């Protein structure tokens, strides 16, 4: 189940999953904690910006949320987690299998109610501890005491009492001593919601048949009774801005406001949230402000404000109705199609079964915006024919986008279910376009494509006709009729020369767009279902009906690869930007990544919910998928972008049960030397040879033009008096006798020892190995340092060392560079004693090897003999 | 083909911020405006990251392991990048003017000096996958009363010293338990505190103030507490301390003054080791190598970058860059080097691999406007608005001749004959094309016939005709050579701005003010193609503008164009925010590139933020120079009406994104575009794309390996190309035995011959198998020399690369072998005595 | 200590200097310098190295002992003996104090006859070529190789770091053998630069 | 950082970057008070007509 290429990143476009949100105040500001399935998101009440998300997905779905200053408590299954800034700080695990249902925090006590009518109490180990951690006691309410627990609430000024609210009645439990101080009278109707009022001792209780009860705990008596016939209260909240108002939410999706002082209705906000998805799941007044926040199961969060009264006097009576202030939202049902709007990963287009198209922004949540469907006015002047009641367009089966001509005219084409034309959209304006494209053959739209230049839109009909329109004017230009069944894919190359089509007949035709000719025709075994065309590489993959992905090379019109392994339909698939991988999803609840060079599955995943769509980012960084469940989009990060990935074929059998290294990493390292008799330079920068030969003049340039003026009183040994690492030759230490010019034993240098040992062993390979390692300044210093005095033993050995290297045919420039420096610093000494046998014999041997390395001159001269002639004449 | 990617930015080595050495001491990280450039000094290589900020960089830092690099722009936006992978991990906004960022020497934490708060965060693991919120806050410290100038880490990763504009230096403890160890405030400075450091034993704290005072703090009895035991003072007459660094191991204190000189002090003896002057401009930043022996200096004004080996008094690196100034560029014929011309009047040659100016010429008094190389490659020409055309010899860097018009006319465009014997220049004031003979320097003739200023010139490499275009809505073809002079004018719809000549010499493309690239056939003098470009060009709204970018007509045309040497592609650029690459035969846009994404530049954005206005107007048009504390920042030298040709201070308006010239690499599949920020070099070298050629089901990476094992080399090489994978090609290339190369070469199919020649060229330059390559090239040219001759313009770029390889590294080696052979023979044969 | 605090080889070569004791015999010509310089010689020895310092007037030698109850650094006795010997060989006090302060300074000792058997004027001219007029040649060598050299007649002593004194050795020997001056001064220019470089 | 003088021209209040406020008697030039340690440096000071001392 764990991919080696991809890893979950987040869910986009999900704002609330219907669990009541929790409000927490930091100083002046207010924040809203909302549930999104297995994670929660914190929104700033002022601007509804996303601040934080929980780091990790909880094992089970979150049920209840309560927030208190920096700390946020999330309750899933039998565990209550404490989070600060979206980082889990501590986990309270209850000792029973019963799932937690409600959660209350007052002072240093934490109360968690399980579904078995058992209340657990935790306390702070220490008075100044930030959150309760220790286990204090356990209180259980039996059926004799009262029914199921509806919610746990704490009223102000009640020392160590918890107001447990049950369907039957309300109970008051003293957590410190765990005794039932008081049981309220039985209530005829099932209770559904509770809310502590800003007044003292009075808690608002919402029943299942439209009653709100201001029950006074201290007096144990009802104070007031609202009636909302034919309704079910789901939320309650009081206004603390100094005006006695009450907001009553209903499951039908209607929010009502009452003026308790006047006993009258201010206003009703109708259908603020869909009745189908639970209506007004939560609606809370901000503490001491005129703003009310509301949420619902339709994946939306809204905010409303009460403007000041217009009447200079009697402002209490003349109450402005609430006004929409701001909101954030997402799809109400799983997205059907996705596509990347931009070359960068900024914007995402999503179309859902809720008949709405959205523009989601990966870089920031606020930027997400819905495409308005308001139609432009017709050019002809005729009246546009449509139902007066405004209804959203049918869902989008297929879509295509280009950005070559963004802002100039329409650049998006979308097809709808059971609709005989394709509608256009404009990304820059974020509004539907002014052109509608008809198939012209009484057939429904099955394929939509656009040319790269953004001038032509192709529409594929179910009856086999391919129509071409012009995007800027929406005027039909050409119409291709080859397929006799539905066309399920269309694409045009980058050059706008060669066009390719595929249809349920299983046939792929090759058209030449410029000349409008049928280049060739190809028949496959099975019906074709979808097509993706990779413009850079001119390869396009077909999802055949026999559960195969067939790659075809448009230039040559031949099958190049064929991929097998899928157990069911291929819902969707996409190419990697580079043109090297294909990621395909199928109804067997798997996502397989296929390596096109080797034609095998390199990675496999098993998703809990089938993946309807898969789309790479054009950058290659992200991979997004949509699934049959979940209103958001899963975003994944392509781990291949930070490190290599093995291309070894995955184990099919092992994958089923869940439901040469340099080839494997697509790299190759050059050999040190192809063959012994082949010449080869050193493995390093090529400036090293030049730097050595011309070291002095390069240094001469580097010197500053004017001398540095220095203090007269300066330590002589400052360089050595360095508190401690420098690795220069100056910073060398002796390693453990008659005085010797080269070196006294026990005081000689490393290099001299290597030379003498090499001279005795008749193998200087160690010395040649270290010669290459020296820095250029080190090399010049040593070749200088060689003893130049009779019997000239050091210089003779050095010539032997280089001569042996020249036999190796490796690093031969450095050996040549060294032997040049030998002549520079000891040319006179060799010349004076050229008759000496020890020098002459070594020199003759070096020449004998050196004479061999004259083939290189012949090759270089020949190539310029011909390269200059061939390039010229 | 058309898979180009940003590779590196030449022309600029430092713009602002703090320079940081790599931990190993072999790589230097320099902020260049809106990106980060890395120079590998030892290997002679460089590269600039692909990530791009939205404003100029303000601080950068690289952790010791060498894995994570954090760069914070002037707004506080931060981008975390994996150094080894060259990718972006995360983006972060710190919502303040972040002044300095430093990684703790352990690598676990990094600290931020944002405003008056010191913020310490936890580094995110490199090996861990990306997350929504990788950084984890550790603590925020709020003690200072003004902005934090700079901060320093203790060597054990346990204390942070912060120096603020409060005339105070303050010490913190990263561990909450160790707070009592260090909760002291250091006072007594008259001016801002530029830096505070620890001694190696960590018993002595040195503080430096801007006025030039160094205090040595020791923990001593008057019962124990911190005290100033000694005070040393910098007696600079008026210069102020601008940047200060301390190397505890070597006790080296490098201080850069506002006057442009820096001092190396040995603490606590305060012995002056050296001080130098690098210019009259302030020293903005100073850094020290870990070993304490390379010092990197940066001055923002002229964009100078200096690395000083204070031990040996030698310059490892001394470079000076151009901003908003590059007027033209010209590749060497072999692609080795790139030349640039600046309004300063200085012609600079940049080496592409290293990224450093290898030579500078300063003869030209006024702006040098264009540069072109002779076909030979040794000689170079440059034309300037001072009224001269000058010839340079690159062998001896002597201005071996100078041409000037009789009437004292400024020149804006130039062209050089293929034979290198005639030079023609054009002017925006004379309406005629002057001609000179290179050998003599005499004004051979003035070509007349234009009724408008001449905008561009070019010679035909084959036919040797001269094409000249003007604002006369015309183009004229002059057959200057020959017994008879002839002129063939061809009319055009609108003003002509640029011109490019087909390497074959048979057609010419011209960019018009209408936004059209029209291709004409020289011999027939009739149009052959046309490409629309107005819609493709992206142009932004300037902040000062009062009209939309869509309605704007400022720059919807291409002021420069060039052909690809294969001849099938045109790369175009203009006074705009787009570099477009068109394909000639099908007249289509192959790809469009955005030049810049910086909002410091004026023309980057089409749509500007509504929030920036008030009833007064745009916020950014408000000049806040007076808020700058130093006088030199407040002083305005601007002339009211200047547009170009002066320093940044003169114009008073933000630089505008604009591409003066563009060219293709003669030897590689890459192009260089001069702009305001510098020479953006886009290259295709990376080649991660899978672009197979003529595959079948039977071709596979496994099969080719089997073909190699079975000793079927010719098939193995051919199947390598069909896959068109480098790693697979490289393997098959190196496994072919020497005996079999001549047989394989004579049997390579002609269609794949261009690919192998390209591959040998790119591989050979940096590969070690020289005799192996030269054996191959000897085989190929001998076998398929006739074919290469027949189709020159297909194999031109490949053939130049091979000649580059064999003339730079093959010839250099044999030249060093042969001279030893004569140095050897001289020593033995002659007689040495007395 | 600050609250921020972090939590017997003989350096001289060519002669055997070696509760322990070490005796160094002072030649007659160094007695008077020792007397006037004595005030500044024992403090670093008695204080920093925690050694017992005596010098015997009867035998005219400097005697050092390790104190078991006070001395802590085992190498202090040998360092202290090295420091006295440097003052004995002819080096100025401040240079000799370098041996105590630093841990990577060696004295190399050798004789002209060890290089080449020269006598009479030939030996005299050899000493001259090392010294040069007004000591310029010796002055050139010490700055370039960054050492301090004491040319006591035909006895040569070279003080400095390891590679430093190796190169100062090579210049001196080439002067003794009779190499033309141009190598010595000319090559001294290169060795000066190359040593100080990073690469 | 700031200076203020009362209406009577008899008292003066000075604040500094040393986190200190000093009240001065400017008729005779004698320091009356020195609030040596402030929580943070005082940017401004002012004196009313009635004699209230204001600090920011
Ligand atoms: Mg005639």
């Amino acid at each position: 189940k764990n991919s080696k290429i991809f890893s979950p990143f987040r869910i986009i476009g999900n704002v609330s999953n219907g669990v009541p949100f929790a409000t927490g105040t930091l100083g002046s500001t207010f924040y809203i904690v909302t549930c999104v399935g297995k994670t929660f998101q914190i929104y700033d009440a002022n601007t509804l910006h996303l601040l934080f998300v929980s780091e990790k997905e909880t094992p089970s779905s979150i049920v209840a949320l309560s927030a208190h200053f920096h700390y946020v408590y999330a309750a899933y299954e039998n565990k209550v987690g404490i989070y600060k800034r979206g980082i889990e700080e501590h986990l309270l695990e209850l000792e029973t299998d019963a799932n937690v249902e409600h959660l209350c925090i007052f002072g240093d006590y934490l109360c968690a109610s399980t579904d078995d009518n058992s209340i657990f109490i935790y306390k702070k180990s220490d008075p100044q501890d930030k959150y309760p951690s220790e286990f204090y006691t356990k209180l259980t309410v039996t059926e004799i005491q009262g029914g199921e627990i509806v919610s746990l609430q704490h009223l102000a000024t009640y020392l160590n009492k918890l107001t447990v609210v049950t369907k039957s009645n309300v109970l008051l439990f003293n957590v410190r001593t765990g005794k039932l101080v008081f049981t309220s009278n039985e209530f005829p109707d099932q209770i559904t919601t509770a809310e502590p009022a800003p007044v003292l001792d009075i808690i608002a209780l919402g029943t299942v048949t439209g009653e709100v009860i201001m029950f006074n705990m201290r007096k144990g008596k009802r104070i007031r009774t609202i009636k909302i016939p034919q309704s079910r209260i789901s939320s309650l909240s009081f206004r603390t801005d100094g005006s006695s108002h009450l907001s009553v939410g209903t499951s039908s999706g209607d929010l009502i406001f009452y003026d308790l002082d006047r006993r009258s209705r201010i206003h009703v906000l109708k259908n603020i949230h869909r009745e189908s998805y639970g209506g007004v799941t939560q609606a809370t007044f901000l503490n001491g402000q005129p703003i009310i926040v509301t949420s619902g199961g339709d994946n939306s969060l809204k905010e409303y404000v009460f403007d000041p009264s217009l009447s200079q006097g009697s402002g209490d009576v003349v109450v402005q109705p609430p006004r929409y202030l701001r909101s954030r939202g997402g799809h109400s049902q799983p997205p059907s199609y996705i596509a990347f709007a931009d070359s960068q990963s900024h914007f995402m287009l999503s179309a859902s079964k809720d008949r709405s198209l959205w523009s989601f922004s990966l870089r920031k949540d606020a930027q997400s915006q819905e495409m308005s469907q308001r139609l432009h006015k017709k050019q002809d002047g005729g009246r546009v024919g449509g139902s007066t009641i405004k209804s959203k367009f049918p869902e989008i089966v297929a879509l295509a986008i280009e950005n070559a001509r963004i802002g100039e005219w329409e650049n998006i084409i979308t097809a709808h279910k059971d609709e005989k034309f394709a509608r256009t959209w404009d990304m820059r304006n974020k509004r539907v376009g002014r052109w509608t494209f008809d198939t012209t053959d009484d057939g429904f739209v099955k394929s939509v494509a656009m040319s790269q230049c953004g001038n032509f839109g192709f529409i594929g009909s179910s009856n086999g006709s391919i129509t071409i329109y012009n995007m800027q004017s929406g005027i039909l230009r050409k119409k291709y009729k080859l397929h006799k069944r539905a066309v399920t894919g269309i694409s045009l190359d980058g050059m706008n020369r060669k066009m390719v089509s595929c249809g349920l007949d299983g046939i792929v035709g090759f058209y030449d767009f410029n000349k409008s000719t049928l280049l060739g025709k190809l028949k496959l075994d099975a019906p074709i279902t979808a097509m993706v065309y990779h413009r850079s590489s001119d390869l396009f993959a077909l999802a055949l009906d026999d559960l195969s992905i067939v790659v075809i090379d448009a230039v040559t019109q031949r099958v190049v690869r064929q991929l097998w392994g899928h157990s069911n339909r291929i819902t969707a698939f996409d190419f990697s930007p580079e043109g090297r991988w294909i990621v395909s999803a199928s109804l067997d609840s798997t996502i397989r990544t296929w390596d096109l060079p080797t034609g095998g599955c390199i990675d496999g995943i098993i998703v809990d919910n089938v993946a309807t769509n898969v789309k790479f980012s054009p950058n290659g960084d992200l991979l997004a998928t949509t699934h049959v469940t979940g209103n958001g989009i899963c975003i994944w990060t392509n781990r291949a972008q930070f490190k290599t990935v093995s291309t070894r074929t995955i184990d099919e059998s092992e994958f089923a049960r869940m439901a040469l290294n340099d080839i494997d990493f697509n790299t190759y390292t050059s050999l040190e030397q192809i063959d012994k008799e082949l010449l080869t330079l050193s493995i390093g920068p090529r400036s090293k040879m030049n730097t050595l030969l011309h070291l002095d003049v390069i240094r001469k340039r580097s010197k500053p033009k004017e001398a540095p003026k220095k203090s007269e009183k300066l330590p002589f040994f400052l360089q050595l008096s360095g508190e401690k690492v420098r690795e220069g030759i100056a910073h060398e230490t002796p390693e453990e006798n008659k005085f010797k010019v080269t070196g006294r034993l026990g005081f000689e240098s490393h290099f001299t020892k290597q030379l003498r040992e090499g001279s005795q062993s008749k193998d200087y390979s160690s010395l040649l190995a270290t010669l290459i390692n020296f820095s250029p300044a080190a090399v010049d210093l040593e070749i200088r340092s060689l003893n130049s005095f009779e019997p000239f033993d050091e210089i003779v050995w050095f010539i032997d060392a280089l001569t042996q290297g020249l036999k190796s045919n490796k690093n031969f420039e450095l050996y040549e560079t060294f032997m040049s420096l030998l002549f520079k610093a000891h040319g006179d000494v060799i010349h004076a004693n050229n008759k000496n046998q020890d020098i002459a014999s070594a020199l003759q041997n070096w020449e004998d090897v050196h004479k061999k390395e004259d083939r290189l001159d012949d090759l270089v001269k020949f190539c310029m003999g011909v390269a200059a002639f061939v390039t010229t004449a | 083909k058309s898979d180009f990617k940003f590779s590196n930015l030449l022309g600029t080595v430092y713009r602002q911020g703090n320079i940081t050495f790599s931990d190993d001491g072999k790589q230097l990280l320099s902020p260049v405006g809106n990106r980060v450039s890395v120079f590998d000094l030892i290997n002679n290589k460089s590269f600039t990251f692909e990530y791009e900020h939205r404003k100029n960089i303000a601080a950068i830092d690289l952790n010791k392991q060498g894995t994570l690099l954090i760069s914070i722009d002037e707004d506080g936006r931060a981008i975390l990048v994996n150094f080894k992978a060259r990718n972006v991990l995360h983006h972060f906004n710190f919502k303040e003017k972040c002044s300095a960022v430093k990684f703790s020497p352990d690598g676990r934490l990094f600290a931020l000096a944002s405003g008056r708060f010191l913020q310490i965060w936890k580094t995110p693991d490199v090996n861990k996958d990306r997350q929504f919120a990788p950084f984890v806050r550790h603590r925020v410290h709020a003690g200072h009363f003004q902005d934090i100038t700079s901060l320093t880490w203790s060597q054990d990763s346990r204390f942070i010293l912060t120096t603020s504009k409060d005339l105070s230096a303050k010490i913190w403890s990263v561990d909450s338990e160790e707070k009592n160890l260090a909760a002291t405030t250091f006072n007594g400075h008259r001016d801002y505190v530029m830096g505070a450091f620890f001694s190696h034993d960590q018993e002595k704290i040195y503080t430096v103030s801007k006025d030039g005072a160094v205090f040595v703090w020791e923990f001593t009895k008057r019962k124990y507490s911190w005290r100033i035991t000694k005070k040393h003072f910098f007696y600079a007459n008026q210069a102020k301390v601008k940047c200060v660094t301390f190397h505890p191991a070597t006790r080296l204190l490098a201080v850069g003054f506002t006057s442009g000189e820096f001092r190396l002090y040995d603490l606590p003896d305060f012995t002056l080791i050296q001080q130098l002057s690098m210019g009259q401009n302030p020293v903005n930043t100073v850094s020290v190598n870990q070993t304490g022996e390379w010092l990197a200096f940066g001055s923002s004004k002229l964009g100078q970058l200096l690395v000083y080996e204070w031990q040996s008094e030698s310059y490892i690196l001394k470079q000076q860059g151009h901003f908003d100034s590059t007027n033209s560029l010209a590749y060497s014929p072999d692609g080795s080097r790139v030349v640039t011309a600046s309004e300063d009047g200085k012609i600079k040659v940049w080496d592409i691999t290293s990224g450093f100016c290898l030579a500078t010429f300063e003869e030209h008094t006024s702006s040098v406007t264009a540069v072109q190389f002779a076909k030979r490659g040794q000689v170079m020409f440059s034309s300037s608005l001072d009224g001269t055309v000058r010839a340079w010899d690159l062998i001896r860097y002597r201005n071996f001749r100078t041409f000037t018009g009789t009437e004292r006319i400024q020149f804006n465009c130039l062209a050089v004959d293929p034979s290198g014997e005639v030079v023609c220049a054009g002017s925006l004031d004379n309406f005629d094309i002057h001609v000179w003979s290179v050998q003599t320097g005499q004004l051979l003739d003035a070509l007349s016939g234009h009724e408008g200023p001449v905008s561009c010139l070019s010679f035909s490499q084959e036919n040797s005709v001269l094409a000249s275009a003007s604002w006369d809505k015309t183009i004229r073809i002059w057959s200057i050579f020959g017994r008879s002079q002839q002129v063939e004018p061809i009319e055009v719809y609108s003003d002509v701005l640029a011109l490019s000549m087909r390497p074959d010499g048979k057609e010419v493309a011209v960019s018009t003010l209408k936004g059209q690239i029209s291709i004409f056939n020289i011999e027939d003098a009739k149009q052959v193609g046309n490409i629309d470009c107005r819609k493709d060009i992206i142009s932004g709204r300037f902040n000062q503008d009062r009209f939309t970018a869509k309605n704007s007509e400022r720059s919807k045309f291409f002021t420069t164009i060039h052909y690809s040497f294969d001849g099938m592609a045109i790369v175009a650029g203009g006074n705009n925010n787009s570099i477009c690459l068109y394909d000639v035969p099908n007249e289509v846009l192959l790809k469009r590139f955005i030049v810049s994404r910086n909002m410091a530049l004026n023309g980057t954005l089409e749509f500007l933020n509504s929030k920036k206005m008030t009833e007064a107007g745009s916020l950014d048009l408000i000049d806040d120079a007076g808020e700058n504390s130093d006088l030199e920042d407040r002083i305005d030298n601007s002339l009211p009406g200047s547009q170009r040709g002066g320093d940044l201070s003169t114009r008073k308006m933000r630089p505008e994104v604009r591409v003066t010239s563009v060219q293709f690499s003669p030897t590689a599949n890459a192009f260089a575009a001069a702009s305001t920020e510098g020479l953006l070099i886009y290259s295709t070298n990376d080649t991660i794309l899978f672009d197979p050629f003529d595959l079948d089901v039977d071709v596979t990476p496994h099969s080719t390996v089997e073909a190699l094992r079975e000793k079927q080399f010719l098939n193995a090489l051919v199947m390598a190309f069909r896959l068109n994978e480098e790693y697979l090609i490289n393997k098959v290339y190196e496994a072919i035995p020497i005996k079999e190369i001549p047989l394989v070469a004579s049997n390579i199919p002609a269609i794949y011959l261009p690919r192998i020649l390209k591959f040998i060229g790119d591989f050979a330059i940096e590969s070690q198998h020289i005799e192996f390559n030269l054996i191959w090239i000897k085989a190929l040219l001998s076998a398929s020399g006739g074919y290469i001759n027949e189709h020159k313009y297909l194999f031109s770029t490949a053939m130049r690369s091979i000649q580059r390889f064999i003339v730079r590294v093959a010839k250099e080696v044999v030249n060093t072998t042969t001279d030893n052979k004569y140095t050897y023979r001289f020593l033995v044969s002659t007689d040495g005595s007395m | 200590v600050a609250p921020t605090a972090l939590k017997g080889s003989s350096r001289i070569i060519g002669i055997n200097n070696t509760f322990e004791s070490r005796k160094i015999m002072v030649p007659p010509h160094r007695m008077t310098p020792l007397r006037n310089s004595w005030t500044k010689i024992y403090p670093p020895l008695v204080e920093h190295l925690k050694l017992q310092v005596r010098m015997n007037l009867k035998t005219k030698s400097v005697e050092l002992r390790t104190n078991p109850k006070f001395t802590t650094d085992p190498g202090a006795l040998q360092k202290g003996a090295d420091f006295i010997k440097a003052f004995t060989l002819g080096f100025d006090l401040d240079d000799s104090i370098a041996l105590l302060r630093l841990d990577d300074l060696y004295i190399e000792t050798f004789e002209v006859k060890d290089v080449k058997t020269l006598t009479g004027d030939h030996l005299s001219r050899a000493i001259g070529r090392i010294a040069g007029k007004d000591g310029k040649t010796k002055f050139a060598i010490e700055n370039a190789t960054r050492t301090r050299i004491v040319l006591a007649d035909s006895k040569i002593h070279i003080l400095g770091g390891f590679t430093h004194i190796r190169m100062a050795r090579e210049s001196v020997v080439s002067l003794i053998l009779g190499s033309p001056p141009g190598k010595v001064y000319g090559n001294l220019r290169t060795v000066a630069s190359r040593l100080k470089e990073r690469y | 950082n700031s200076i203020a003088i009362d209406r009577s021209g008899y008292y003066m209040a000075t604040t500094g970057a040393d986190r200190s406020m000093k009240i001065w008697d400017i008729r005779n030039f004698k320091q009356l008070h020195s609030v040596e340690s402030l929580p943070t440096p005082g940017t401004n000071v002012s004196i009313s007509d009635t004699g209230l001392l204001a600090l920011s």
